[PDB]
RNA sequence: GCGCACCGCGCGCAGGGGGGCCGGCGCGGCAUCUGGGAAGACUCCUAAGGCGCAAGGGAAUACCCCGUGCGCCGGGGG
């Protein structure tokens, strides 16, 4: 991943990047995508996945 | 009232004169880097009385300036409430002392 | 709920109000042939639907819903008709319409009369509403405001001719009011003529007879000799 | 035409008259075009709402140019006389314009409402 | 075969796109709705990708958009998170009229969630919900004459025959 | 490889990594004519007696970056050589004010500046009567 | 006392309780729009002590973005006495009457802005201080004063628009050095009054950084502004 | 990596980087749900009476009580 940056307490010292997607698709947000999630089943629940397991 | 407006008035500009003043007197700054190697590098180079009073008296002053502003506007607030209590139809607006909000769903025809 | 609900004048028909306010409010039509559901037509509002009335024909019926949308749905398309605003009034609260010789593809009904909450109510000419193509901002025959707070009857002398008014929360808002002329009265009522803290009115069929009743449960009558 | 930060939006509109008539109740607004400025003047306002639709627009077209200075939103309401009975006197205002408290949960959907009003710009 | 371009315009995250249809002939422009709300307009003209500009945003924050569809030439349709269907004029941008849901009453949880809409050839405008209902909005004056119960839970997807006379609903 | 160049006062052609030509104006108000006439792109009679070659279009090009001005002295006939838009021809046109220092003794060795700022204040005056007062 | 500051061409006056900014007066015994001014002399005349020939115009962090920065510590403008800096959002001529007096009369500065009124007392000012020039266009139209600018050096920017970065890469694109000198100027609310302002800030770092320039800084002007980053970055180098 | 044991692990200390992302803090959202304010004028708005303004007298004296003058609302009645 990214450095973090280096503050002197007063200014911050980071490095630029973007070297991250670079011709192949941007990375989703995990946040909008289990927001949409959640719209979906607003309230509703699962049923037991499979069958006998521990 | 219009005493009260007045004085208002000056004490506002005061208020912002005092505060231009007191700035003037006295994560914010970003540097951005291409690498880490820079950014060592800027570390490395970075490796390589008075004012307190005159801040302090400032500071009670544009205190004080704030003081009597807010005074002021309690000031103009309570009489334009005293004036909703002494309009010559019924009309809304600030508390008896029974503690009930006036609040009147007139019209003034 | 099935609070609030008006008949069509032919008789088949009753719309009731949907208590589910939600962004828009719906009435739903059952026929009073059977007693079943057989439409139901959604406004657009904030709140719902503050009242209605059906066309003097039947074949429409007039949505005031609050925020002053009035929509005109009709029955035989049971699409809605056309969607135009009262003059900016922040709450509306009653409406009712009548009136003769209107235009007939609204059903011939020809005063609409259009009652906020702020109190002030207007009055509109039908035959003026029309731009089928609704004239969005029909400029109002008149803005009547002799009264001061929220009106809560108002009703129609069913020959077309009288217009009564009545703001409820204070006592005596009852005001009378002439048509085509659209004049309101002076005569009547006096300072001292009891009306009270007046809840409902109903001119008779033959509009000859006016009843009103208020907060003290109580009828009172007069006879309507021009 | 001018009036650009035009607010059409129908909930949005009907929470400022909400609002207005909330605070018309809480005397804490100014009601008319001469005391609009006056209020943005002292600097005592913190919202002004105009009508845009009035004949001659250029007696309201001063107030952008002093809320711009003095840095206070504005925002055009399409009726007037909806403005004016909202305000509770029967007649049309043409510009309302309301100000700032200390404690007042009014004073939060003050803040609220200007930041739709930034919102809409 | 591989991603040719990307842009973004500063917003929340986009949900919902399509392109203005024909009616000018080689400006033919994106039109994204997103979670904060603001229509955002993109630009594509010979091979380009750019954010135009914004068209508007919604006034209150929750207002999420998720289905977008075009009626015609400049009026764009959007469906969204409040229970409602607001109907744009692009071109302007102004907001042409607010289309509105009732509450969910099988489930809790109040506001309705517009899924899906499209546009019927002849200019009505279809949308599947989250009650599972399908709307028969009369576009002319963009509101309902028909309420369909479909599905038993909710709508997600619409799709239309090119003459207008088959509607498909998926649940 | 006729380019079309345009300062305050004149034009240029570098046809051959060099210049090749030019033509300079000083002091009038046919410049803020001139000015317009290059907002529009109309006819302008310093453009005609630029393009006024005798021999036939040798080479059917005009480097001119604006598609406007392009597809207007596309449509003068006065010479029927075709132009170029800016067909990405930054590198051009941003490179030849750059090194228009070495421009300067070639046409006019002197400064323009003065006549540059009398043309904005005239055209300003020109917008703000536009939108007069 | 009057000094020059780290940055040339810029000047502190310090007292018992106070320090200001200030330039040299272009024109002196003027004032813009009722800014202070001191007038010091160079030493040397002792029998006579009259402050007769500086002039410098009191400078104010609340009108002016650019030296704002400067007091929030900007360590470089770019810019000097003789530079060339076109003016975006030449905001009622003031900031630009005071670069103007840093560029002297051998740097020249180009102020555009599209508000008609400002460009009332724009063309105004422009009357009596020289070395400025005006232009009252749209600068999202730059082939409008394509004809009028040359190339310069350094880039201000301060206009109130969604695209502020497009404005500004057009316009550099068409004008600016090779290595050129940007001073920009981020309004969050202007741009998007919904999302945090740091990350809106770093969304048009990021823009400008696919805008082939090189972001050397950025400063939030919050002893002054409210929700407003400088931003000083560089140009192909 | 330094000093302590050169017949040893280890300890006192400087800090380089990355990690469990274990646990807290911060910021954002959040279809629901709790709570609280404001709230619909059919809804409560204290009751057949309130309330204000100024005076006058009396006080645990920061606080309040009390019936002289002007207004403003209300009920009853009509």
């Amino acid at each position: 991943k990214n450095p973090k940056d280096k503050r002197v307490g007063s200014t911050a010292y980071r490095v630029v990047s973007n070297g991250g997607d670079p011709r192949l698709a941007p990375k989703a947000k995990k946040q909008s995508l289990n927001l949409k999630q959640a719209l979906l089943r607003r309230d509703r629940v699962a049923k037991p996945r499979g069958g006998f397991f521990v | 009232l219009g005493y009260v407006r007045t004085m208002r008035n000056i004490a506002a500009k005061e208020l912002k004169e005092l505060e231009e003043r007191y700035v003037l007197a006295g994560p914010k700054k970003i540097v951005f880097f291409e690498g880490v190697e820079e950014r060592q590098q800027a570390l490395e180079k970075q490796k390589a009385r008075r004012k307190q009073l005159v801040l302090e008296k400032l500071a009670r002053k544009v205190k004080a300036a704030r003081k009597k502003l807010k005074a002021l506007a309690d000031a103009e607030y309570e009489l334009e409430l005293q004036q909703a209590k002494m309009a010559k139809t019924a009309t809304s607006g600030g508390f008896t002392k029974s503690g009930r909000r006036i609040k009147v769903r007139e019209r003034k025809r | 709920t099935m609070e609030r609900f008006r008949v069509s004048p032919c008789g088949r028909y009753m719309a009731l109000v949907a208590s589910d306010k939600k962004g828009g409010g719906m009435l739903n039509i059952i026929n009073v042939g059977t007693m079943q559901w057989i439409a139901q037509a959604r406004i657009d509002g904030r709140h719902g639907v503050a009242d209605f009335a059906w066309w003097s024909d039947g074949n429409g019926l007039t949505i005031a819903g609050r925020d002053g949308q009035v929509t005109e749905w009709s029955m035989i398309t049971r699409r809605t008709v056309g969607i135009w605003r009262d003059e900016g009034s922040i709450g509306g609260t009653v409406m009712a319409l009548g009136g003769r010789n209107g235009p007939a593809e609204l059903g011939g009904d020809r005063w609409v009369a259009i009652g906020s909450n702020s109190g002030i109510l207007n009055v509109y000419d039908r035959n003026d509403l029309i731009e089928i193509r609704i004239k969005k901002y029909p400029t109002p025959t008149r803005v009547f405001e002799q009264l001061t707070t929220s009106i809560s009857v108002v009703a129609f002398s069913p020959d077309g001719q009288l217009l009564a008014f009545g703001s409820q929360h204070k006592k005596d808002a009852l005001r009378l009011v002439h048509l085509p002329s659209c004049t309101v009265y002076r005569n009547w009522p006096t300072e001292q003529t009891p009306l009270g803290r007046v809840t409902a009115i109903a001119f008779s069929s033959k509009s000859d007879v006016l009843a009103v009743g208020n907060d003290v449960g109580r009828v009172r009558l007069w006879e309507i000799r021009g | 035409s001018a009036a650009w930060p035009k607010a059409e939006d129908p909930a949005l509109v009907q929470e400022l008259l909400d609002c207005v008539q909330q605070a018309s109740h809480y005397r804490q607004l100014k009601k008319g075009a001469n005391e609009t400025t006056k209020s943005v003047n002292r600097g005592t306002s913190e919202l002004v709402i105009l009508a845009a639709d009035t004949q001659p627009l250029s007696i309201v077209l001063h107030i952008p140019l002093i809320c711009e200075e003095k840095n206070v939103p504005y925002v055009y309401v399409p009726s007037k006389v909806a403005l004016g009975r909202a305000c509770g006197v029967s007649r049309a205002v043409i510009a309302v314009s309301l100000t700032s408290n200390e404690a007042s949960d009014l004073n939060s959907k003050i803040r609220a409402l200007r930041d739709k009003v930034e919102r809409l710009a | 075969a591989r991603a040719k371009k990307h842009a973004s315009g500063q917003h929340g995250e986009i949900w919902c796109f399509g392109v203005q249809p024909l009616p000018a002939a080689q400006n033919r422009k994106l039109v994204a709705g997103t979670v904060d709300g603001n229509l955002v307009l993109y630009s594509i003209e010979d091979g380009d990708l750019k954010f135009q500009k914004t068209l508007t945003r919604t006034p209150s924050k929750k207002t999420k958009f998720v289905s977008i569809a075009f009626q015609s030439h400049n009026i764009v349709i959007v469906g969204c998170s409040n229970s409602t269907i607001c109907a744009y004029d692009v071109r302007t941008g102004t907001m042409l009229r607010q289309m509105t849901l009732g509450t969910d009453l099988t489930g809790g949880s109040k506001n309705i969630i517009v899924w899906a809409v499209k546009c019927l050839p002849n200019g009505d405008i279809v949308s599947g919900d989250s009650t599972g209902q399908v709307c028969i909005w009369d576009g002319k004056t963009y509101t309902q004459a028909q309420r369909i119960q479909s599905h038993t839970q909710d709508v997600l997807c619409l799709s239309v025959s090119a003459d207008g006379s088959k509607i498909i609903s998926g649940g | 490889l006729f380019i079309l160049t345009e300062t305050s006062a004149g034009y240029a052609l570098f046809k051959a990594i060099k210049y090749k030509e030019f033509a300079k104006f000083d002091s009038a108000a046919i410049a803020v004519e001139e000015a317009s006439g290059i907002l529009e792109g109309k006819v302008t009679p310093k453009l005609a007696s630029l393009l006024n070659e005798l021999k036939d279009e040798k080479k059917v090009t005009l480097a001119v970056h604006d598609t406007k001005l392009s597809n207007s002295i596309t449509k003068l006939p006065g010479i029927n050589i075709k132009p170029i838009s800016g067909s990405m021809t930054d590198d051009l046109f941003r490179a030849i004010r750059q090194h228009l220092y070495n421009l300067i003794p070639g046409m006019e060795p002197s400064n323009f500046d003065e006549m540059n700022l009398g043309l904005a204040h005239s055209l300003s005056r020109h917008k703000l009567k536009f939108s007069p007062e | 006392i009057v000094e020059p500051h780290r940055h040339k061409g810029v000047f502190v006056a310090r007292g018992g309780k106070e320090d200001l900014l200030c330039t040299a007066n272009l024109v002196p015994g003027e004032s813009v729009y009722g800014e202070k001014r001191i007038s010091v002399e160079t030493p040397g005349s002792g029998p006579d002590a009259v402050a007769t020939k500086t002039e410098y115009r009191i400078w104010n962090p609340f009108r002016s973005k650019l030296a704002a920065g400067i007091l929030g510590g900007l360590e470089t403008i770019y810019m000097k006495p003789g530079s060339k800096v076109l003016y975006l959002g030449a905001a009622s001529g003031t900031s630009v009457s005071h670069v103007a007096d840093i560029v002297g009369p051998t740097g020249a500065v180009y102020a555009v802005e599209f508000s008609h009124r400002s460009g009332r007392d724009l063309i105004n000012m422009a009357t009596r201080r020289t070395n400025v020039i005006p232009i009252v266009e749209d600068a999202r139209k730059p082939m409008a004063y394509r004809m009028l600018v040359p190339m310069v050096d350094v880039i201000f920017a301060d206009v109130a628009q969604p695209d502020q970065a497009r404005i500004v890469g057009i316009n550099a694109r068409l004008f600016l050095k090779q290595g050129g000198g940007l001073l920009i100027s981020i309004k969050a609310s202007c741009i998007d009054s919904t999302a945090p302002p740091e990350q809106v800030f770093a969304s048009e770092v990021q823009k400008l950084r696919e805008d082939k320039f090189f972001p050397k800084e950025q400063l939030t002007l919050e002893p002054y502004e409210r929700d407003h980053a400088m931003v000083s970055c560089v140009y192909l180098q």
